[PDB]
């Protein structure tokens, strides 16, 4: 069975563990417990392929950007996850994908740009700035509820079906 | 103040410590997100095989150690096994209980389902 290395990556508090909870669970985490490391795993047919999705749910924040480079070298596909109603998290997003960017040694890794929290009214972030940035990137945009679930499978099929565009699977 | 703790399924969790917290207290949430139960589950501490613990122990005491959780000793609680299915006879999704044409089913536990209903079937295979 194929299995497919996902990582969640973003700042804390943008809803990185409650978009993977409700793909694992189907339960929207309503705490805040801040991650520090949590992996998961969860068969999922995509396409008619049944699918191992291998997904390490990350911390928003390590003192050592050196932290992250292990799980990125071996991550094949990242959701980058910012909250539509913080700015600074979408702000935040650039240095994710420079640190993936320079760690893989390649600008075609494979990767969704992640609106998450789009339930809530007090949007900050337009779409088009998020269309902006994703075709700056290359990369798809997806906006995400991880509240109601509006989206969510839509993230992790695509970033499956952007890392079978990049490599054999 | 953490504790690395491995987990069944090639899986792992970072839990936060501060004193006061038994090992059931720590992992709970961590089991639960995963189709996990603290009833089939074993908590061991990881030398350089393994030692077993009581799951009511002082987290505080194994602070900055490893520790990993199994399933019962073989009772292991299985993954599902998919197949793709066409029903002949009239069949509904267990999960969004629509008509189910075609599909997939496990042929372990039975569950069947539409593809794009795949992600909210539970983990684990009872
Ligand atoms: N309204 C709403 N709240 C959300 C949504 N996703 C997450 N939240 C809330 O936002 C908070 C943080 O979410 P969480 O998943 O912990 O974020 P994180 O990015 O994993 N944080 P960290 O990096 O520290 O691990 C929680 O209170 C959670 O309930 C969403 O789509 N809508
Ligand atoms: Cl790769
Ligand atoms: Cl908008
Ligand atoms: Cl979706
Ligand atoms: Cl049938
Ligand atoms: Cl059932
Ligand atoms: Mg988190
Ligand atoms: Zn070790
Ligand atoms: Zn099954
Ligand atoms: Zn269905």
């Amino acid at each position: 069975m194929t299995e497919y290395k996902l990582v969640v990556v973003g700042a804390g508090g943008v809803g990185k563990s409650a978009l993977t909870i409700q793909l694992i669970q189907n339960h929207f985490v309503d705490e805040y417990d801040p991650t520090i490391e949590d992996s998961y795993r969860k068969q999922v047919v995509i396409d008619g392929e049944t699918c191992l999705l291998d997904i390490l749910d990350t911390a928003g924040q390590e003192e050592y950007s050196a932290m992250r480079d292990q799980y990125m070298r071996t991550g094949e596909g990242f959701l980058c996850v910012f909250a539509i109603n913080n700015t600074k998290s979408f702000e935040d997003i650039h240095h994710y994908r420079e640190q993936i960017k320079r760690v893989k040694d390649s600008e075609d890794v494979p990767m969704v740009l992640v609106g998450n929290k789009s339930d809530l009214p007090s949007r900050t972030v337009d779409t088009k700035q998020a269309q902006d940035l994703a075709r700056s990137y290359g990369i798809p945009f997806i906006e995400t509820s991880a509240k109601t679930r509006q989206g969510v499978d839509d993230a992790f099929y695509t970033l499956v079906r952007e890392i079978r565009k990049h490599k054999e699977k | 103040n953490t504790i690395r703790v491995f987990l069944p399924n090639k899986q792992r969790t970072v839990v936060n410590v501060r004193n006061g917290m038994s090992l059931h207290d720590c992992l709970m949430k961590a089991l639960k997100v995963r189709g996990l139960q603290p009833e089939c589950c074993a908590v061991f501490r990881l030398l350089h095989k393994k030692a077993r613990l009581d799951w009511n122990t002082d987290a505080a005491s194994l602070i900055g150690e490893e520790l990993q959780v199994d399933f019962l000793d073989h009772v292991p609680l299985t993954t599902h096994n998919f197949a793709r299915k066409t029903f002949l006879k009239l069949a509904f999704c267990d999960i969004c209980q629509k008509f189910l044409l075609n599909g997939f089913r496990c042929q372990t536990c039975g569950y069947k389902f539409h593809e794009h209903c795949s992600t909210k079937v539970p983990t684990m295979c009872v």
